[PDB]
């Protein structure tokens, strides 16, 4: 080997680990505060404060709810064929026409907000005996008088409203969204002073359904210088079927349809700004960013975003335990 | 954790190493030294980091869905519409919860292992010449220059080039 | 160092684990029996069998569902300005006055039921031109006949029943409930006998919404007497807004507002006892104890309570794996 | 279990150590004696502990839900009502039946790690002047008394006092 | 002791485990794809493509609908007193008799689909004053004109319509079904015709509840010669109770009840064939296998089947990491 | 994995071991052999089927529950039905991917955990009479026939039969 090799010393090799000063506290299975190296947050708590315009297509409604951009109230003209990804309707938002309800106003708003589109085709559907275009002094157009865009309010020409019986064809290839309404008199005066019957009544029908609507006379509150009011109600008339408007009294006519569509539109309520950014992910609260995996801003989001949960705070350990050598 | 190597019988950890986390310490011949290992550190960050890729995969999108707040009293289906939410939020909720518990306690195992091997590696290394003093370090009897320990660090030490010195300066002495 | 240690032997420590006779098997990943030192278990199978009148206020309902009470229901007067946490419904109770139904029965008792209250202020609605008060022998209060304590019921005066339009504004700062009905007669001269019209109207209505309902003859079976009926309806008028109620016969009046609000009630069909002890957690079952973290004694509960399971039982470990040393 | 010392190499548990979940039990010059091991006792106990109370952390509170019962036969919403909640409940039972199998798959582990770490601890501290028997006992080629074993025990024992009488007799002997 | 003799040498021993020249990737909670030895699917994929017959008993409705079979279509008549554990409706079903519609079509398919069973009885109705069994030509039973096995059509004898008020009670200890209808004319002209009175109205009821509709006149689109309709509407009445079936021109009759259980049943729309051999869970694309726990097949399914998961691939390791020799 | 003998410090498997998970290769004066171990060859394969076992535990079946393909647009009732459904299948699918990652893992760690306890069963069982080379090879420092490699594998291995022929091979040698 060597000879005697006589050199009779010795080593010390200790192995170890790091450590920092500070260190992060983290839950696990055994303990719920055990520190830690370093450790990364999983949960998303803050947004901007502003919906980014970016990659959606974000609609501002300004004083404009959906619903009434549907209809044509004159002050959301500004929306006609307008389309969308998100609708966001604001707090501010006022209606300013003739005082109507829907009756399942909640899944009109839905199966509108979603098709995504407000692209309407006017048809030429012809009222033979009654006076159409009717408006009123609550839905000023202008200096006038007016009434919502898309709808044809029909009263009595001279001294007969006849029985309307009219039919428009799906002849297209898609689905074709008809809004149409009631008026609802305040009195049996006001009734037959417009449609001359006492009774009025509208039955839309296709050849898969049918709505009979009769009017309903009555005071109710004045708003904006009226007891009566309009009831909206919609059909939707699928390729190849066909449209029968029948009514003797009362109706509010389509003027054409709005078309339908399927996509990933929806509609929001949120007075967050929006701003020029691209973010994937939006809130009420503003958009949020999409890199951690769960989130606490809102439950309400639209796009690709964390899910919800209720803590404010998850620490994913990225590290050892942190045992130091005194702490400094 | 479950080695028992940090906070176990490494008594703790140094705060001065800060080129890895794993690494030796030693003192010779010429002196006192540290050095990080650079595997070791390596094999603990790659799974920490593939565990975390594995957590941020794929936000998934969403659109249209159910409304969440209503302004109105209804009753009946509005009573379902918020309880399909509560409900879902408490599931998500749960999984989070359970999903970071899991995984911490791993992580914290995982390092405690990976702590243990690079003992381990040394140990079997060294063979029959150093001791272990119980403290994670080894006690090395045999003359062991700055190249030696370089040598056992970089995994190349020759056991047999140390052998008879060793055994002699461990056995023999007088007993 | 030391001299001639003259003996020189040798000495054995063994180390090892307790063991228990007895032991408790658990499921695992790999195993679904394996027999530990000790477990503990987390689904709660057992309900004391009484409800704990303590810390939720429970309202017993008696003889009386809450719609019942609502509605004043003479043999519920009991019930009237009472106030809950958690509103007990029997199997046992019964209704004894005027036949109605409720048309969505289902949401109104959800939403009296939450609201927590049957506080009810009587208003100053003004009819004029009616009888009021009317009564029946199916209701009776007392040895007399009755009604409803909370609705009025119109009827004509002399040979007339006038169009009532009557309007009532919410002044307040807060919700106000109002109850109203319609009476169904059974034939058409009990129509005309006590509403003069032959055919009766209700319109009652908001800034915000309408409901028109008209009445409809026939004979339905013989309940307490009589083969009519009335129907229950209900409306909620926002602070701000304005109640007008519009009929021209058939009108089961208001006579004030329950008042709303928002808390944490609910109700409960059980038969369970109430019984004094303290108790977060409810079933209708019984109150449970709310130490385990699951439950198996009933999916309905109120209160602080277990997650219900369908397992009914679940064995944590808590000790380590049993290895005794003896046969078995 | 993953370290196989319990139901492993150590072959059975002692009925009779009621002062203490792992000990010692020794044969010296002075008799023969057992004795629990209170340090790792108290590992494996405050483990188990903290285990649990995280399984028993607040039971979340809920008022006014859905109906869950129902006496009359409505069609599509009541089919509704019932179908959120059966999937409610399966959902809830399956992370039941998995959160105590992974807690008992660990809890059978982490005993099983306590053990190991006391055995090596001892090992360690043993030094030279010891050998594995291999089922969980050690022989101690040196006399050690009463206050020798208490030592190993209370984790005070010196090596180097017993090191050339143990190596004597351990090794030279006769090959 | 043991004694040598000559030899002086060493052995070597090694341990090693297995490894495999092929080998599988899996996901790990560190690695996404680590290979082992071996691995199982958990995510069944695949239908056969054919329904089995067996154990659920298939009901294949062949060209009816449920409701259609349940109605008493002629074409459907092949259905009467049927039963099922699953209905299995084809998308070229097709009505063919007098053109109704049905309110909420979705319960009454739902609650026949799971009551299970089409068993029929006829109950002695006498309608005194009109004339029964009216026929359709847009209902051909055989080459005569025809109408729903399960329904009769009540029109005047000769210049009247009375007030029908009939009541068949529930005797038995079950609950019993009842199918009606409304007949909705397309002009005044064909109301006073049928009926006499210019209005009709039909009243159901029990002790329970009741329902009046009234018909709407007007015109529909053609179908099958017809613009009329007819409404169909249903009434369970329970042990003990009674029906009262009051009407005043446009009542389509009940001829009976159908009679209700409680079952596993329920309905399925398929064009998947129906085959012969045993699999307990049904998809619409055809029976799987419950073999795996997760499937990925189709959402909607019947019987004993795996979890619908999104994933198509789900691969669980059944063996040690693979360390091949060479290579992989 | 956790223990760092497969894929750690025995470098790669045998695709020739056809006969078992787990074995034996030994190179003596009489030759060179291999040979499974069946002891843990069973005791990994008997968890793995316990867990797999566990995972096809009865599929719960369910018949009559809620539309979820629809052909007219409805809204909101519609839109909650398609949302219980949407909200179920994302809860079942984190289910199913986070069920395989923590079993894969654990299955990956006991079968690691196996080889490991059979190297430390033979270590033990070796006693004074051979070194560890590091790389799950063991060194026997004395004549070792095919008996006496089977009576290792078998378990029956007496240690005090080779002590004094190992120990003097093993240290004496001229240091
Ligand atoms: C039925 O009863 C209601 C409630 O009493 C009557 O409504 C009230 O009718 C008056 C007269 O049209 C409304 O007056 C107008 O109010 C506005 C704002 O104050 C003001 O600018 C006008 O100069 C006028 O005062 C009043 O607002 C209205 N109130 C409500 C709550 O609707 C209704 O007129 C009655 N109808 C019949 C036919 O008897
Ligand atoms: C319309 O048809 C129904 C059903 O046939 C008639 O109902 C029945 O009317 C009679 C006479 O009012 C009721 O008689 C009562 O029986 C009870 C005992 O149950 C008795 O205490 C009363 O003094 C009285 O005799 C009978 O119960 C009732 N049955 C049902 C099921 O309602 C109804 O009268 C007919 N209406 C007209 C206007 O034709
Ligand atoms: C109300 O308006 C509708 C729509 O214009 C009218 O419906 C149409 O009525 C005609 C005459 O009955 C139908 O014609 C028949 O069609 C079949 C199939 O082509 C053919 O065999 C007959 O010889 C005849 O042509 C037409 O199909 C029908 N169209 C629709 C969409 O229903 C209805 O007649 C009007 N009613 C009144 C009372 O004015
Ligand atoms: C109150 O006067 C007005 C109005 O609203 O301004 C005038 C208007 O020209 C008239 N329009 C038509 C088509 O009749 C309208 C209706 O009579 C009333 O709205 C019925 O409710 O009334
Ligand atoms: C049958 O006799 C009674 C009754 O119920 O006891 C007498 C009662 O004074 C009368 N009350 C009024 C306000 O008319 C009531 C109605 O006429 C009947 O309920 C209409 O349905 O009828
Ligand atoms: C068009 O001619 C028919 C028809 O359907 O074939 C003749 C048929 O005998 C007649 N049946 C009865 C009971 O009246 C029916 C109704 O008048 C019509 O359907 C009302 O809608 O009309
Ligand atoms: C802490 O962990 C996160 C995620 O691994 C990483 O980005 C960060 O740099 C880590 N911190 C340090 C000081 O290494
Ligand atoms: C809306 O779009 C349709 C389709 O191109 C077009 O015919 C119509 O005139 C448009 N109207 C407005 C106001 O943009
Ligand atoms: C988000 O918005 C909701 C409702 O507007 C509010 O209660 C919540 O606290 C907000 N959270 C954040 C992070 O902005
Ligand atoms: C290991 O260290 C010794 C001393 O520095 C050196 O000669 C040898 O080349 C090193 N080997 C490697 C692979 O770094
Ligand atoms: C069993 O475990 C439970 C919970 O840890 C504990 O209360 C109980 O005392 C234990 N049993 C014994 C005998 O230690
Ligand atoms: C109910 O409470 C209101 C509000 O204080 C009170 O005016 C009314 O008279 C009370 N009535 C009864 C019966 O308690
Ligand atoms: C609780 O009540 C339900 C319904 O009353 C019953 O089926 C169930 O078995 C009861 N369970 C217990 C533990 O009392
Ligand atoms: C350990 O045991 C020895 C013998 O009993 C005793 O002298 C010593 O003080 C003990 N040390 C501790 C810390 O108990
Ligand atoms: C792979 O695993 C499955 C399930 O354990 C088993 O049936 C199959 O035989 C295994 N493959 C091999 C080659 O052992
Ligand atoms: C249907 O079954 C009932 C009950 O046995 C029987 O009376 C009736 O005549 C049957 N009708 C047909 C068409 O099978
Ligand atoms: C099952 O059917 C659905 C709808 O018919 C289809 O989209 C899906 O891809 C099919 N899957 C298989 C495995 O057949
Ligand atoms: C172990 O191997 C030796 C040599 O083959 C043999 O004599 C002995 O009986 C074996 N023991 C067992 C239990 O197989």
């Amino acid at each position: 080997q060597d000879l005697p090799g006589n050199d009779n010393s010795t080593a010390t090799l200790c192995l170890g680990h790091h450590a920092v000063p500070n260190g992060t506290l983290v839950k696990t299975i055994t303990d719920d505060q055990i520190e830690v190296t370093n450790a990364t947050e999983l949960v998303q708590s803050s947004s901007t404060g502003k919906i980014c315009n970016n990659p959606h297509r974000i609609l501002d409604g300004i004083d404009c709810t959906l619903i009434d951009a549907l209809l044509g109230d004159p002050h959301c003209d500004v929306f006609q064929n307008e389309t969308w990804d998100l609708f966001v309707e604001r707090s501010k938002a006022f209606s300013n026409c003739y005082p109507y309800d829907v009756p399942d106003y909640a899944s009109l708003r839905s199966l509108v907000a979603s098709s995504g589109t407000l692209e309407f085709i006017t048809e030429g559907f012809t009222w033979t005996g009654v006076t159409q275009n009717g408006r009123s002094n609550a839905c000023k157009r202008g200096p006038g008088s007016g009434f919502f865009s898309r709808l044809n309010w029909l009263t009595k020409s001279g001294s007969t409203y006849p029985v309307l019986n009219v039919t428009m064809p799906n002849n297209d290839n898609f689905d074709k969204l008809y809004i149409w309404g009631i008026h609802h008199p305040s009195t049996n005066q006001e009734q037959t002073s417009l449609y001359v019957q006492a009774s009025g009544r509208v039955t839309v029908s296709t050849r898969r359904s049918q709505q009979t609507i009769i009017p309903n006379i009555g005071s109710r509150p004045w708003v904006r210088g009226l007891s009566s009011r309009i009831s909206i109600y919609w059909t939707i008339v699928k390729p190849g079927d066909v449209l029968v408007i029948n009514s003797n009294g009362n109706l509010i006519a389509p003027r054409g349809y709005f078309k339908m569509r399927t996509g990933k539109s929806s509609i929001m309520r949120s007075d967050a700004p929006i701003d020029t950014c691209i973010s994937e992910c939006i809130t009420p609260n503003g958009s949020i960013p999409n890199d951690k995996p769960f989130q606490n801003v809102n439950k309400i989001t639209y796009g690709a975003c964390p899910k919800y949960v209720k803590q404010n705070t998850l620490k994913l350990a990225t590290g050892m335990r942190n045992v130091p050598e005194k702490q400094t | 954790g479950l080695f028992g190597a940090i906070a176990g019988f490494i008594e703790n950890g140094w705060e001065g190493m800060i080129d890895g986390w794993y690494g030796f310490r030693h003192q010779n011949s010429e002196g006192t030294g540290q050095a990080a290992d650079l595997k070791s550190t390596q094999a603990a960050i790659d799974q920490i980091n593939g565990k975390l890729n594995r957590v941020i995969e794929k936000t998934n999108e969403k659109f249209h869905q159910i409304e969440k707040e209503f302004s109105e009293v209804e009753g009946r289906i509005q009573d379902l519409e918020k309880y399909v939410e509560d409900t879902k939020i408490d599931l998500w909720s749960y999984n989070a919860e359970l999903l970071v518990a899991l995984e911490n306690q791993h992580t914290i195992d995982l390092t405690d292992s990976e702590m243990n091997k690079l003992f381990e590696k040394t140990r079997r290394q060294l063979r029959e010449n150093a001791e272990e003093m119980g403290n994670g370090c080894f006690k090395i009897y045999h003359k062991c220059d700055n190249a030696c320990i370089e040598s056992i660090r970089n995994g190349t030490y020759d056991h047999d080039v140390y052998r008879d010195e060793a055994l002699n300066n461990r056995f023999q002495i007088k007993g």
